[PDB]
């Protein structure tokens, strides 16, 4: 009932101001920081000046929502958030179930409400303009509208489900908006719905919020301070699930999105899904109490513990010079280099110019050349006819990739991303041709999966600038940019190539050097685990089905064609080598044994051909039907869930080791690396809070962790132990 | 134990078509009104006053099926007042656990002589249009891992090993035996055709039957959005692909249809003056797994023989509803049945399956072929969503 | 030959129509809900024995269609072998639901069945299932469909009960009810209800108004042509005298109920104590336009069946659909006033025609062993003249 919490204080956000027409401006302004946040000071702010408005609501003809930040609201307080224990679930429901009567109170006020959106309103912010019965939006840029609460595990519980169900119907809000927590421009807001008006400042939107007042309260008197929802005739788009056109589709949601999400353990879509159908059902305040329930159920969880402290936490320190060096200024880059057109070579000149840098793009041959630009063309075009870029941002986005063959080409090269085959000697070749054409004071990168940097950096006479920068294929998708520091590599080159990750919209993590570093050394037990599962017999289905319902984007039999088997086999020849003539002995993983029977059989992967998969006319067929005969399947039949945390305790186990060599400085690295880099499933927040936060049957934590751990040790071998540093 | 209870008439409608039907102007409540009127047409001087229940499955009872649809029928029959009137829904098997509730209602003790079976009219009330507890609930439909009915049984030929030209030879097999059924006039005494308040004729035949069927037409049939692949292979992650195998020609018919059996003691029958059929000697229910969702009728067949204590050899005649080919198929193959002892008389993918009244038809079907026969035994068994399964055994008197 | 025992009978509270507690819970999460209890009250106990789950269910759509039996079958995560049937005999399909599972014990071929019932009026208004008496007007013509209300009000006036009379009924209900709670009896049956995070939703039949008066039940207003229908089949009577508002009848609430019926084989092999033995069941009923009429020839029957008169049982248990009814029924058996209804009825507590046979008859097996007695009648009248009775026998 009450508008406020309880039923030594804190500040105060929201200034009043009563024009001599009877129209109140709320200015929120919280000053405890540069952005409008959900906090007890707004809960508390809100609720007195709604307080007022009922009050005073006799001298009120209106009111206008507006902000006196850059943003007009943004979000909540994960600090607080991440902290809700279960036995804190009545708190939580009494805070959303307070949250949203204040805009309960201001929606059904019986006057107009707009809301002024000058910059960014996401999250609980756009809860807030949805609460007003219009909307006006500046096209200013960077202002974005969304609610984007399930991209930390949460939903919208300040009523962004209630009300996007009311105005939308289930299946438009929950696909468009709700489902993915999709960011919108005004200009696609106003398109969707979301917005109603646009203005070209921000100046004009309190004065244009007062005559759309004015104009309302003369127009449409009855109707004034009422959503449609709260009219007697109001009748949801695509109909209630009591209507027989959506109740024909309606039993197939939950089913197509079990699809969407590939069996993984992600509740977040779910409850989104199930608030929306069930609040349909009923009336709007009953509809608004099932949705406080869910958001409940989510934030007393502990995937919504793993986003937010993965996606909110370990994102912002990462974006915050985290690993950066601190003493270092910047550095300025004229003009790229990059040596090889592959789809990774290709694919490093088309992410370096979206950003605008001018790109020279050397190969073996113009042919070459000219097929490594046709990467960027055919991404151009595509982007063309859906609609993303105009003609003429796409000719001078081409214009800067000039292929060539020629070494001389180079001359004016400030920074060098070389991306040929994996070969200590061809690189030593290729950096050793073309570091005395380019500047003094450029840097020289490469693209390496495995190869050590101090080995490679002998072959170059200035070793300060010669630095690792591993891109990920397909190049113009993957976000990490795995940065590797060598021995004789400096600090003041590791914020040159930080800054430059940031400069093409990457985001960068900084590596000790050693073989494998961390992305290629912790998904090569992953396909380890799923090799050796299929040496003991086990189902090819039920493996790939555990990879997809583990949580990663690709299954792991899927992904080892895609990197060849023929690499695979020679990085065991060379680990192999590394251990017996330096006086020591080898114990060969079981998965070797795997990968050498699939290269004896022809079926090396998918650049030969064939591998796990066939591959008829470029795409993907089914599974090698011979596989199951060659490897005996189906005379092991393990749980899905032990093959599931075997996959998943292989990459976390080989993660805590590589803390422990000093690898990786930060948790926060290796949870956003894990993630952007190898596919790691989101709702782990990472293979290092995968050991923090696990949860399962046995327990909750470290400790759980390391019981399933010793579980698996028990049953399937000792690499399923865990070191020291966790117990 | 207690008392035994007897089956004293079995009769039904003929199964009209979903489209185009003839059944379709006529309400789901006159089609069993017009099963009481000739069962009082066969026994005019029965005092209706020992009658004490009607029980009628009914799998969406909703519409013109609404509102215990079997009370309806009690007082729109003129029935007496006192023969109270319940539905229920069982899916698949409504109209057969009505009978076994009404046998089981005489064995008791506590009740004398009950009618029992189902109706369903799917031309004017469609499957689904009661909703469903779970339909609407997507929190629930999510956990519990939902997969329709077509979707598990071409998985269960994708297990098994049933091709296309399997299934498509069981469907042909069963359009041959019933009209050989037809011809030899073995249902011209149960199928009461339906007629109108004038008495003329509407309906006598089952119009859904396609007797010129070929093994080239069925050939020729397509497989029947949505992602229920995705959810069925999550749970049987062994399996790569599902083989889609089964059409419209190959799976059991939408038709309207409603069916009526009488059960009592011999205490009820002797009394008056009725002469049994047929003796109800065991029923049982069970299950596997619910995304197959058609593997019901394999532990209630063998809970069902068990507690009779006989074994396959001792059924004389099979009796399987045809809801999909590849689910006869495998009950076939894992009970080891001979092809000369099931579904003799053909099935739902020649005649038709209405869901409420289809159990009670197939049930009738039985008492009459083993008159014909003088054989002994018969087995009747029907699949279930869920993965149920309701089957009974009946001996000849 | 078996014999057919009790071992478990919980309920929901019933939260009322207006505003109610439980209008955001799906009546499949009642139901679940009472499943999770027994769970509780017996963790090592083989659901595998659990051979079918029977639910009654009046308006079986929306939220209620689709074999609501089943769903909670499944949603519970009970093995797919328990079956789940749902029925529908009106007022009664609680105690049909129950009977039907006892009649299944005893023939032998069942070993362990859930028993009740559930109705979200709430959600699933009654009617909502539409019904082959209004959209078929040849039939509805011919029976002379009159609701139960009028019926009510008819039976009233032949028998002479006034609405003095009737407001004295729903007032004994209201004290009765509030006494009972107070008292502590429903401690142990009435499962609160929660949500997905534990919080409590309701905890208590809030249809209830313990602090009712005589002055205040004759301050309230009486509930198409019906009146005339009626009167053309009871042609001796001038005028119909309503009585009966919404104070005097019984409450359109939410609930449901759970049973635990089975054979004392099974009741053995799973370790449970059994509560009460069910003696005998009954079904017959009356004229079809006074339509509640029908328990009298039930309960007539079931004690004929079982050996038994008005002087061996020790509690009447008939369902408050209307106070004439009750009152009619007392006036015919000749029950004593301290022997009828002893704990309240639906007039305070509510009447969740799904779920009400099977919460009357739970209220009966514990009353028995409060007061350590015998035995107890349990009876519902029906629309459309139907009428069902049970006899329960403490252990
Ligand atoms: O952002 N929040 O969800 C939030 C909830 C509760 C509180 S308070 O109870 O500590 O005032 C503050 C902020
Ligand atoms: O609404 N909320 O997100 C919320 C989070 C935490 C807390 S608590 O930890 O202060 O109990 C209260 C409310
Ligand atoms: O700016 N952001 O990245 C952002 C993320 C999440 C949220 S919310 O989940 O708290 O609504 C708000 C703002
Ligand atoms: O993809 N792989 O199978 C793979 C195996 C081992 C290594 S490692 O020796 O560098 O750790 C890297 C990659």
């Amino acid at each position: 009932s009450s508008h406020h919490h309880h039923h030594s204080m804190p500040d105060n956000t929201i200034q009043w101001d009563k024009d001599a027409d009877g129209i109140v401006t709320l200015t929120m302004d919280d000053p405890s920081g540069s952005t409008n946040v959900m906090n007890e000071a707004y809960i508390e702010s809100m609720g007195k000046a709604v307080d007022r408005l009922v009050a005073e609501k006799d001298s009120i003809t209106g009111v206008v929502v507006a902000s006196a930040k850059k943003t007009f609201f943004a979000g909540g307080d994960v600090k607080t958030m991440i902290q809700a224990r279960p036995e804190d679930a009545g708190d939580v429901f009494n805070t959303v179930e307070t949250i949203k009567r204040q805009l309960r109170t201001l929606e059904t006020l019986g006057k107009p409400v707009v809301a002024a959106i000058n910059g960014a309103a996401l999250g609980g912010g756009l809860e807030i303009a949805l609460a007003c019965h219009h909307r006006i939006a500046a096209d200013v840029k960077g202002s974005q509208l969304g609610l984007p609460e399930v991209t930390l595990g949460l939903l919208p519980g300040g009523g962004g489900v209630t009300r996007t169900v009311r105005m939308f119907g289930i299946q438009n809000a929950f696909v468009s908006v709700l489902a993915q927590g999709t960011r919108f421009k005004p200009a696609k807001a106003k398109e969707i719905g979301l917005v109603d008006e646009l203005v070209a400042t921000v100046e004009e939107l309190v004065p244009a919020a007062k005559a759309w007042i004015k104009e309302e309260l003369k127009a449409n008197p009855d109707g004034a301070g009422v959503q449609p929802w709260d009219k007697k005739g109001y009748k949801m788009p695509g109909g209630t699930p009591s209507s027989p056109g959506l109740a024909a589709i309606l039993p197939s949601f939950p089913s197509n999105l079990r699809k969407q999400l590939k069996g993984a353990p992600m509740p977040a879509p779910r409850a989104i899904l199930a608030a929306a159908v069930e609040g349909a059902q009923v009336d709007f305040d009953t509809a608004s109490r099932i949705e406080s329930r869910y958001f409940a159920s989510l934030v007393t969880g502990q995937v919504a513990k793993n986003m937010m402290q993965a996606f909110f936490f370990d994102l912002q320190a990462i974006n915050a010079g985290g690993s950066r060096p601190e003493g270092i200024g910047k550095t300025p880059i004229k003009r790229i280099g990059v040596l090889g057109a592959g789809m990774m070579g290709a694919g490093i000149a088309y992410v370096s110019a979206k950003a605008g840098y001018e790109v020279v793009l050397k190969d073996v041959s113009l042919e070459a050349a000219a097929k490594g630009k046709g990467y960027s063309e055919k991404l151009e075009a595509k982007a063309l006819e859906r609609g993303r870029t105009t003609q003429e941002r796409s000719d001078a986005l081409l214009a800067r990739i000039t292929p060539t063959a020629d070494a001389a080409d180079f001359k004016g090269v400030d920074f060098v991303i070389e991306a040929v085959f994996e070969n200590q000697e061809l690189k030593h070749k290729v950096f050793g041709e073309i570091e005395d054409i380019v500047e003094p004071n450029a840097i020289l990168g490469s693209n390496t999966s495995t190869l050590p940097i101090t080995g490679l950096a002998t072959g170059v006479k200035r070793q300060e600038d010669f630095i690792g920068i591993h891109f990920f294929s397909p190049v113009d998708k993957m976000p990490l940019v795995e940065i590797i520091k060598g021995e004789k590599t400096s600090d003041e080159a590791l914020a040159r190539v930080f800054d430059y990750t940031l400069a093409i919209g990457k985001t960068p993590i900084v590596v000790n050097d050693s073989r494998g570093f961390f992305t290629s050394r912790v998904i090569g037990t992953f396909v380890n685990e799923a090799l050796a599962m299929l040496g003991e017999g086990v189902e090819p289905a039920s493996i790939e089905q555990a990879g997809s319902q583990a949580g990663y984007p690709a299954p792991p039999l899927q992904l080892s064609d895609e990197l060849n088997l023929e690499l695979m086999h020679k990085i065991a020849v060379a680990t192999r080598k590394g251990v017996e003539d330096a006086g020591g002995t080898y114990q060969p993983h079981p998965a070797e044994a795997v990968v050498e029977k699939m290269i004896e059989l022809g079926r090396s992967g998918r650049l030969k051909g064939a591998g796990f998969y066939e591959y008829a006319d470029g795409k993907r067929s089914g599974l090698w039907p011979g596989l199951r005969e060659t490897f005996k399947s189906g005379s092991s039949q393990p749980p899905l869930q032990d093959m599931i945390d075997r996959m998943l305790f292989a990459e976390a186990l080989e993660t805590q080791k590589c803390l422990d060599e000093g690898v990786l400085t930060s948790t926060a690295d290796a949870n956003i690396g894990s993630i952007m880099g190898i596919g790691f499933p989101p709702w782990t927040g990472g293979s290092a809070q995968f050991i923090v936060g696990y949860s399962g049957p046995a327990g909750t934590g470290k400790a759980a962790f390391v019981a399933r751990a010793r579980e698996l040790a028990a049953a399937y071998g000792d690499r399923f132990l865990p070191p020291e540093s966790l117990l | 134990m207690s008392e035994e209870a007897f089956i004293y008439e079995a009769i039904r409608t003929p199964r009209g078509k979903q489209k185009n039907g003839s059944l379709h102007e006529v309400k789901p409540l006159s089609l069993v009104v017009g099963l009481i009127d000739e069962l009082r047409k066969r026994h005019p001087d029965l005092d209706e006053n020992l009658i004490s229940d009607v029980i009628l499955g009914c799998v969406s009872p909703v519409g013109d099926q609404g509102g215990d649809i079997a009370r309806a029928a009690v007082l729109a029959s003129g029935m007496p007042v006192t023969s109270g009137g319940v539905q229920l829904n069982r899916f698949c098997a409504s109209g057969l656990e009505a009978v076994n509730t009404a046998a089981q209602k005489v064995r008791s003790g506590w009740d004398d002589l009950v009618l029992a079976g189902g109706v369903e009219s799917m031309s004017r009330v469609p499957m689904g249009s009661d909703g469903g507890a779970m339909g609407l609930d997507p929190a629930t439909n999510y956990d519990v891992m939902f997969v329709p009915q077509s979707i598990g049984a071409d998985l269960i030929a994708t297990i098994e090993g049933f091709s296309r030209e399997d299934v498509d030879a069981y469907a042909l097999r069963s359009q041959q035996k019933a009209a050989e059924a037809w011809s030899g006039g073995y249902f011209a005494k149960s199928v009461v055709p339906v007629r109108d308040q004038n008495g003329l004729l509407i309906l006598d035949h089952d119009e859904h039957m396609r007797p010129d069927t070929t093994k080239e037409g069925l050939a020729k049939l397509k497989p029947a959005l949505g992602g229920f692949d995705d959810v069925a292979l999550q749970k049987y992650h062994w399996v790569e692909k599902i083989n889609h195998v089964h059409t419209g020609g190959n799976s059991s018919g939408i038709v309207d249809g409603a069916a009526l059996v009488m059960i009592g003691s011999a205490a009820a029958g002797k009394l008056q003056g009725l002469t049994p059929r047929a003796r109800i000697v065991a029923t049982a229910t069970s299950g596997a797994d619910p995304v197959i969702m058609l593997t019901g009728p394999t532990p209630a067949t063998r809970k069902v023989l068990d507690r009779a204590g006989l074994t396959v050899d001792d059924i004389d005649l099979f009796e399987l509803n045809e809801a999909f080919a590849s689910v006869v198929l495998k009950f076939q193959k894992d009970l080891n049945i001979p092809d000369e002892k099931l579904n003799v008389n053909g099935g739902a993918i020649a005649m038709g399956h209405p869901l409420g009244a289809t159990g009670a038809m197939i049930l009738g079907t039985m008492v009459d072929e083993l008159e014909r026969r003088n054989a002994r035994r018969a087995l009747i068994t029907l699949c279930i969503g869920g993965g149920m399964g309701v089957a009974t055994i009946i001996e000849r008197v």
